[PDB]
């Protein structure tokens, strides 16, 4: 009863207006109360259900006033140094036996650091499933709020992509239970609605795994599934928008086209006994939602307008190039020598100048694994190329730390001693390029500065050397005894040309190692850390640099819908023998009423498509299908009754058929997209409808008045 | 908006374990390609939801996900005065609210439940909306958590809840005698009503000028 007065009163004064005036220090306090009474199932059901109910509260006041609070900086390069693991949930201690000032902003990035920690991966031994579940709620509630906003904090940006969606993807591999899989799934949703944009890369990984569990329990496909389905009917145009963004481009893996061959193979009805009744109905869904939205985009256009598009546009030929691009990886990673020939003879760099084949380095991310390219970098003599794509790399106002952060994220270091002092030399060479010169700016005394200090090149070097002798050094777990500060300064004593640094740089620098890792890719001949390789070589590319965006929104509101009606022949192209052979499938399969007058209306429009887009195959393969449907193509005849009479009208489903098929012959407009197959179809189906006295024959009565037959 | 609509729609329809569930069907086919709330009949949105509470048949569990569902649907605020009929909607969310019944069940607990029906009514009274509802269904609402303070029965910390709750709804009832002025004008008023018309309801939640 005390503990409900006490959670009560702290709600009345969080939500009252006196409550902006309090600090972070004491809220941070609160929440970490009210945290440590719901996760804890010491107290009372009702009491931990009270505590639910308050949090989500103070966390929708919480991050309301990051609407009112506007961003912070100037939108500069933000470098994350802070770690994942500083903040943690204390136990429990009420029952029985830039912090004070005014409160607002970076208290949340405390809070968000605290709903981590509860749904960490490496934290699973010590909270239970139940505040998991809550930990997934609560996040889902603050993103939701005010999620359009978080795009501009990077702050927040990198605490909410980086480990969180780590967290999320492990929580889809591993675990089991129902519940839990339910809550991150819908955070997962939410954020692929959300934040969609913004969040380019990790979504792939998600989707390209979320597939792996789901085509190879029986229980957990329904429910991934199941809240996986809103994408495609509460979004934009979604297969459309992951092709515009993803399929098409080069570096990044296929999604589009990978998400309609699994809901082609998962739509049949022989996916009943490897997994339950509830997927084939959502699956048809999703397959008549896509070409419902295509129809919907098809009203506007008219035939002619878009034969006029004489460009055959760029992203779709150099998607056409791709199924080569791939093959150019494992070839330039087999063998660095005789691969960049075949690379120029395919043409796929511009030329063979040092700077156009360095700015095909820095450009893609994905492909290309980067040990192979270190190693191109540590040729005897390449010197040229090394020193002008490490000077492509932007280090404007950067510190060294950072600027080795940068570096060493996009490629690993050669092994020896020998070898690595050849990257060292053109960094330096590049640093000094990317500062001003100081004549008459250094200070011991100043900081809060990165441009007073200016150490020489070798002094850097020298700073490089120490700084990655001290990573390996510090972080490896089974080593001990790791150096400090009064044996790490006393090293250094004097480096820029005779003269001693500042205390300043060396006590960051230390506190930045001390913070973090130095992420850099990594690979193992076996499974061994199998998923967190794989998610720190994916993230090494993307959250180490980050910058915010002008223009937030999709690319489809540049595109006119004629571009997009020239975009999806791609779709069409590759999918549409499969969904046609899926939806004739489950059609002759299934005997429900509305379930099939769906699948014919369905599969009119796209028929109408197969019309518009001049898909000969298609087109004649979808109505000579239709023709064999309806029963009418190989006791004695006699209000005409026949067999064929008979089994006509016997048969709903040869009923339905033909009044569909005649309304496709009617409405066409070009008569060169008809074949043979159909042409011999159609007369026979008219001959036949003339020998049961049922179809009548005199239909030119005008031609006879006029020659008087 | 609408994206927390089809979100809880979906959950609550497996939580169903896959007559009631047509009417959530019918919601997500209505609003599955529908950008932006339009004319929609906003009542008919939170429909479906106050056939669970109010129904008696159904387990706890159920009921429970449906009370957190509409304290979810509150607290994000779409049910906005844009949405037409919206004083409607809200009459309707408390008038279903305050008969809400269920049967026992090995999940969970009912003062799980009749603790969410209690929070859901402190924070549609403490709201702007709350000064839209009607006197009899408000009435209706000081009865229900009335019988809620009084019962002895009934788990204390879940006493001690509904009397701060009264306490809250106390303070807002009272607050409004300030921005409306006396009826009449200095009449001779001459006492005829009686001091026992009213009388306590006895409890019906749990296991088992009105109109202006």
């Amino acid at each position: 009863s005390v503990l409900l007065k006490v959670v009560f009163l702290l709600r009345s004064i969080v939500d009252s207006p006196y409550g902006d005036l309090l600090s972070n220090s004491i809220i941070y306090d609160v929440l970490q109360t009210i945290l440590s009474l719901a996760c804890n199932n010491r107290r009372s059901e009702v009491l931990r259900n009270a505590a639910q109910s308050t949090m989500i509260a103070v966390t929708v006041k919480i991050f309301s006033k990051l609407k009112t609070i506007e961003p912070v900086n100037v939108n500069q390069i933000y470098i994350n140094d802070e770690s994942y693991t500083n903040d943690v949930l204390k136990a429990d201690t009420i029952g029985t036996n830039y912090a004070d000032d005014n409160y607002g902003l970076p208290v949340v990035r405390q809070y968000l650091n605290l709903l981590l920690s509860l749904i960490a991966p490496e934290n699973e031994l010590k909270h239970s499933y139940s505040t998991r579940i809550f930990g997934l709620e609560l996040i889902q509630t603050a993103l939701e709020i005010s999620g359009d906003r978080l795009q501009l904090y990077p702050r927040l940006f990198t605490l909410i992509s980086d480990p969180i969606f780590k967290s999320i993807l492990f929580i889809i591999q591993n675990t089991t239970k129902l519940s839990l899989l339910q809550a991150t799934l819908q955070l997962f949703t939410t954020l692929v609605v959300i934040l969609g944009n913004n969040l380019q890369l990790q979504i792939e990984l998600t989707l390209t795994r979320i597939f792996s569990i789901l085509l190879d329990p029986s229980i957990i496909k329904e429910l991934l599934i199941e809240q996986i389905s809103i994408l495609w009917t509460r979004s934009p145009s979604f297969f459309t928008s992951t092709f515009i963004n993803f399929d098409c481009n080069l570096d990044r893996a296929d999604v589009s086209i990978n998400f309609l061959k699994a809901l082609t193979k998962l739509a049949l009805p022989e996916s009943a006994l490897t997994t339950t009744e509830s997927v084939p109905p959502i699956c048809l869904e999703g397959l008549v939602s896509l070409v419902d939205d295509m129809f919907d985009h098809m009203k506007d256009i008219d035939r002619e307008e878009f034969g006029r598009q004489k460009n055959e546009m760029e992203i779709l030929k150099k998607r056409d190039r791709k199924t080569e691009f791939i093959e150019c990886t494992n070839a330039f990673n087999e063998k660095p020598k005789k691969g960049i020939p075949m690379l120029i003879e395919k043409g796929f760099i511009a030329s063979d100048s040092d700077k156009d084949i360095a700015e095909f380095l820095f450009n893609n991310n994905n492909r290309m694994n980067k040990k192979t390219i270190g190693l191109l970098l540590c040729h005897p003599d390449k010197v040229s190329l090394l020193n002008e794509y490490i000077r492509l790399f932007d280090f404007s106002g950067l510190r060294v730390d950072e600027a080795i952060r940068i570096l060493l994220t996009k490629f690993r270091l050669p092994g020896e001693s020998q070898q690595i002092e050849r990257i060292i030399e053109a960094f330096s060479s590049a640093y000094c390029e990317n500062q001003d010169y100081d004549p008459s700016k250094i200070s011991d005394n100043a900081e809060d500065d990165i441009s007073t200090v200016q150490p020489d090149a070798d002094s850097v070097f020298i700073l490089s050397y120490s700084i990655i002798m001290l990573n390996t050094d510090l972080h490896n777990p089974q080593v001990k005894e790791h150096m400090s500060f009064e044996d790490y300064s006393g090293n250094l004593k004097g480096c820029c040309n005779h003269k001693d640094f500042p205390f300043w740089y060396l006590d960051r620098i230390y506190c930045s190692i001390r913070d973090k890792e130095i992420v850099m890719p990594e690979e193992h001949h076996g499974n061994e850390k199998w998923f967190e390789d794989a998610w720190n070589n994916l993230i090494s590319s993307t959250t180490v640099i980050t910058e915010i965006k002008k223009d937030t929104q999709s690319v489809m509101d540049k595109l006119t819908p004629l571009e997009l009606l020239n975009f999806d022949r791609a779709i069409f192209k590759q999918v549409g023998p499969s969904i046609v052979s899926t939806l004739f499938n489950i059609y002759v399969v299934a005997s429900d009423d509305h379930i099939s007058t769906r699948m014919i209306t369905s599969l009119d429009k796209c028929s109408y498509i197969s019309a518009f887009f001049d898909f000969k195959d298609l087109f004649n393969d979808i109505l000579n299908s239709i023709a064999k449907g309806t029963t009418l193509i190989n006791m004695p005849l006699v209000i005409p009754v026949s067999t064929d009479a008979v089994r006509f009208g016997r048969s709903f489903k040869g009923q339905l058929n033909t009044v569909v098929f005649f309304r496709i012959i009617r409405r066409n407009k070009d008569p060169k997209i008809f074949s043979k197959e159909l042409w011999l179809n159609i007369v026979n189906i008219i001959l036949t409808l003339y020998e049961d006295l049922i179809l009548s024959p005199d239909i030119f009565p005008d031609l006879q008045k006029r020659l008087k037959l | 908006p609408v994206t927390i609509i089809i979100k809880e729609c979906i959950n609550l329809s497996t939580a169903m374990r896959k007559p009631f569930l047509s009417g959530f069907i019918q919601l997500r086919l209505m609003l599955n390609k529908l950008k932006n709330l339009d004319n929609i009949d906003s009542l008919t949105i939170l429909q479906p939801f106050l056939l669970i509470v109010s129904t008696s048949s159904i387990s706890g569990y159920i009921t429970s996900l449906a009370l957190d569902s509409l304290q979810k649907f509150f607290t994000l605020n779409i049910i906005n005065e844009s949405s037409q009929n919206y004083i409607g909607a809200h009459r309707a969310t408390v008038n279903a609210l305050t008969h809400c019944r269920f049967e026992g069940s090995q999940q969970l607990s009912d003062d799980s439940v009749l603790l969410k029906v209690v929070f859901l009514l402190r924070s549609i009274v403490d709201s702007p909306y709350g000064d839209l509802l009607s006197n009899s269904i408000i009435y209706d609402v000081l009865q229900t958590i009335l019988s809620l303070a009084c019962n002895n029965r009934r788990s204390e910390v879940l006493r001690n809840a509904a009397q701060s709750t009264m306490i809250a709804v106390t303070v807002k009832i009272f607050s409004k005698l300030k921005t409306i002025e006396p009826v009449n004008v200095n009449q001779i008023y001459i006492n005829d009503e009686s001091y026992t018309n009213d009388v306590l309801k006895a409890d019906t939640i749990g296991t088992n000028y009105a109109d202006d």
